[PDB]
């Protein structure tokens, strides 16, 4: 399956004019991986820094292209992006004010991608991990590495554990490499196609517990691994071939509830004391309100805010406003704080007030846009 | 199918040189070197997760090693010491981590002695039935010695008639040595093969024990005047008596 | 750190209990494997789940929060002696490995007719030997208090033995003063087994 990106432009910081920023662009959900994303000034090109690809729950991929500083004087800023569900390269102005909508348990993931030789210029094979999706391990077919994605992951543990997992990762490697040539030979077509697995544990905030085995075939589900019955699911005639010869092997999947149940949720724990700092953090959001003409639009945007989980909407007078509304979705700041924003079509009338509503903290915070 | 494994026998003077062959049939992508020893659980000296790749062990020390093909991953010593005389498993796994089922090679057993003047091959020697044996039990038992023999590498092995014989045959599991006190003792073997009565008291059967010596090769360098203990078959007869 | 019994000694078409314990970091399974003497081992069992994992004959239980294992061999073979390796793996995936348990079979012997025999002189060899033979299970045949005397019990069958699986012990030496009649003193030994006298 192919689906298009979604892009945003915003600014890391509320611009100050005279103070310099970091301008982002933030492109999700699109996939192939293949992606060409330039940030521009005036309709110029600009140097800018790009994040390493990341990996959703539901396959597609993610990216932050940032740019060094915009100190944003009397300027036009904007972002460009080329996809293959794109013909045109679809572009982004950034504006002083779409998409999005989407809207406190810890979890751990590993996500795995890979790409039918050749190469096509990506990696052929690509693992990293995720803790409360924060970035932590990162392999790729390229440079054969361990590498810590935090701070915290990399003083925590020692060069002999990154060492046995270097190690472990190419095994895996080879390992889906194969898987791939063998898939692409039973749906019977050759040429570029992908393949993605994903797997991960996660420990609710009442002491409960969960995990999951995925894996992707083209960015759409292939087979899904229940723990529970030991058993595989496949959505697919050719998935279901797998699914037999899965189902063969009785101790492996013995193995992989053992670890999801047992293995997974000690990871989980011993990653997050280690993270304590940063992950039991909570940094409260910043409301602004503005307005622009053309019958008006408000924006309400939230700065600068941790955790993720956070809710906000416009009010009249004062209940909640369903009509002509857009939600951004939970955006990166780029300093390990988020960032969103919800904005409404206003028909005023006369005497009405409309305010923006944020739940962080809960903390119920909220602030008065406009009124006749 | 299988790992296969070479050579599965092999003396050393310290400070040679020496590389183990393993290969495998059954397509694997990992690949280990286990060394084995009294007392203790198997050891991994050096693994490959696939191939392109190795790491070393719980102990590498005084080991190298090389995978060539995904086939092929061998063992390699270049200074050999008294302390690396063990029996080397060559293993391979489809994948790591799952171990199991880990197939291993035959075994290499490598011994290595600072010098060679001590090798020695087997002293063979058959001993008939007794006769009180065959009329009251109207069974009959040889035994076998294969004795003085040194370093251990022995097969041991019964043949009637130029043919192996194996039901009634009961060797013993290891060689024993003849002078424990001593740690240049050499060793000694013995084996039981039983027969009913009949079977011995014929004449036209023919009754042999056979031991197989593994030593130096022909390439080896000899500079003792007595004779070079190189690989050989000594066997001791017997005849069925009436 | 993993530990299991160094030696065990069952007969012939009994039942024997093989027990693993093991201390690791994380836990990814917990293996074991048969090995034959002077051979290679071979996969046997793979437990990871709490439970009984039962093959043929043979059983492996495992216990995760207790950390501990047995190897349950039911309706003994001769063919079941050798050594018995227990493994487990680590948090990392890396493979923990037990000095295995020697299992000694002992045959059994409905018939025990327990004699000491001569065997006449090689001629190819300037020692004698004495066999005793024929012995149950209870009796102990230990080694002799001479330096000169060599004494060896403990044989193993060969794995294809379809006819005359005994018990044998075999005593030699060069001395002079040997003989079949002190050969075997000191053995535990039950009534009627038979001695040489001169």
């Amino acid at each position: 399956i192919q689906r298009p990106p979604k892009i945003q432009v915003y600014s890391r910081h509320p611009p100050e004019d005279g103070k310099p920023n970091y301008l982002n662009c933030y492109v999700y959900g699109f996939h192939p991986p293949q992606i060409e994303i330039d940030l521009l000034k005036n309709g110029e090109k600009i140097k800018s820094e790009q994040s390493d690809l990341s990996f959703s729950k539901d396959w597609s991929f993610y990216l932050l292209s940032h740019a060094e500083f915009t100190p944003n004087s009397k300027d036009q800023y904007s972002c460009r992006v080329k996809h293959v569900t794109l013909e045109q390269p679809r572009i982004v102005k950034w504006d002083r004010d779409g998409g999005g909508s989407g809207g406190r348990t810890h979890s751990l993931r590993y996500f795995r991608l890979g790409i039918s030789e050749p190469g096509y210029g990506i990696p052929e094979f690509i693992s990293a991990g995720y803790v409360d999706s924060h970035p932590i391990t990162m392999y790729n077919s390229v440079s054969q590495l361990k590498e810590p994605r935090a701070l915290w992951m990399e003083e925590n543990l020692a060069p002999d554990h990154w060492e046995r997992y270097t190690q472990l990762l190419r095994g895996w490697q080879q390992a889906f490499k194969v898987e791939l040539k063998q898939l692409q030979h039973h749906y019977n077509h050759s040429g570029f196609h992908t393949y993605q697995r994903m797997i991960g544990c996660e420990l609710l905030e009442d002491g409960s517990i969960t995990g999951f085995l995925q894996y992707a075939y083209d960015g759409q589900d292939f087979l899904i691994f229940n723990k529970d019955t030991l058993s595989w699911m496949a959505m697919d005639n050719v998935a279901d071939i797998i699914r037999r010869v899965w189902e063969a092997n009785r101790h492996e999947l013995q193995y992989q509830k053992n670890w999801l149940e047992e293995e997974c949720i000690a990871w989980l724990k011993r990653f997050l004391e280690y993270g304590k700092d940063a992950l039991q953090r909570t940094e409260p959001p910043k409301v602004r309100v503005n307005h622009k003409e053309t019958i008006t639009t408000l924006y309400c945007r939230a700065y600068g805010f941790y955790p993720p989980e956070i809710s906000i909407n416009w009010m009249k007078n004062g209940e909640e406003i369903f009509q002509d509304t857009d939600y951004g979705g939970i955006l990166p700041s780029g300093d390990g704080t988020y960032q969103t924003w919800v904005s409404v079509e206003l028909d005023p009338q006369n005497g009405d007030i409309y305010s923006c509503h944020v739940e962080h903290g809960g903390v119920h915070m909220v602030l008065q846009g406009f009124q006749e | 199918a299988g790992v296969t494994q070479t050579p599965k026998f092999q003396v050393l003077k310290t400070g040679q040189s020496m590389t183990l062959q393993c290969a495998q049939d059954m397509n694997h992508n990992s690949m280990y070197w286990y060394r084995q020893d009294p007392g203790m659980g198997l050891r991994l000296i050096y693994y490959s997760a696939s191939e392109g790749t190795t790491d070393k062990g719980e102990v590498p020390n005084g080991y190298n090693v090389s995978r060539l093909n995904k086939r092929e991953f061998s063992l390699r010593l270049e200074s050999a010491a008294p302390s690396q005389t063990s029996v080397y498993f060559c293993a391979s796994s489809e994948t790591d981590p799952n171990t199991g089922e880990l197939f291993f090679g035959e075994g290499s057993r490598l011994t290595v002695l600072e010098d060679l003047k001590n090798v020695f091959p087997p002293e063979v020697a058959v001993f008939e039935p007794s006769e009180a044996e065959i009329s009251h039990t109207q069974k009959a038992t040889l035994v076998c010695l294969a004795t003085g023999f040194y370093p251990d590498h022995v097969e041991l092995s019964w043949w009637v008639n130029g043919k192996e014989v194996h039901s009634g045959v009961c060797t013993d599991p290891q060689p024993l040595k003849e002078q424990p006190a001593l740690n240049d003792s050499r060793y000694a073997l013995s084996s039981r093969l039983r027969v009913s009565a009949t079977f011995w008291q014929n004449p036209r059967n023919h009754f042999r024990c056979q031991v197989q010596f593994y030593g130096l090769s022909e390439n080896d360098e000899w500079t003792q005047d007595r004779a070079k203990p190189v690989t050989q078959i000594v066997s001791a007869e017997a005849w069925g008596r009436a | 750190n993993i530990d299991q019994p160094t030696e065990m000694t069952a007969t012939e078409g009994a039942i024997v209990q093989i027990n693993c314990t093991y201390q690791t970091s994380g836990f990814n399974g917990l293996f074991w494997y048969q090995q034959h003497a002077g051979e290679a081992p071979t996969f046997l069992s793979y437990n990871v789940l709490d439970g009984l994992e039962e093959k043929g004959r043979f059983s492996s239980f495992l216990s995760r929060s207790k950390g501990y294992s047995y190897l349950l061999l039911k309706e003994l073979q001769m063919k079941d002696s050798a050594s018995y390796l227990c493994a487990s793996m680590d948090s990392n995936y890396q493979l923990i490995w037990g000095a295995g348990t020697k299992l000694i079979i002992k045959p059994n012997i409905q018939n025990p007719d327990p004699a000491v025999y001569q065997l006449r002189d090689s001629k190819s060899s300037d020692k004698s030997v004495c066999l005793f033979t024929d012995f149950d299970s209870q009796t102990n045949v230990s080694q002799s208090k001479d330096s000169d005397v060599y004494i060896t019990d403990k044989c193993v069958l060969d794995m294809r033995s379809m006819d005359f699986k005994s018990n044998s012990a075999v005593a030699w030496s060069n001395k002079s003063d040997f003989a079949c009649a002190n050969a075997f003193n000191n053995s535990i030994i039950p009534e009627d087994t038979f001695f040489p006298s001169p």
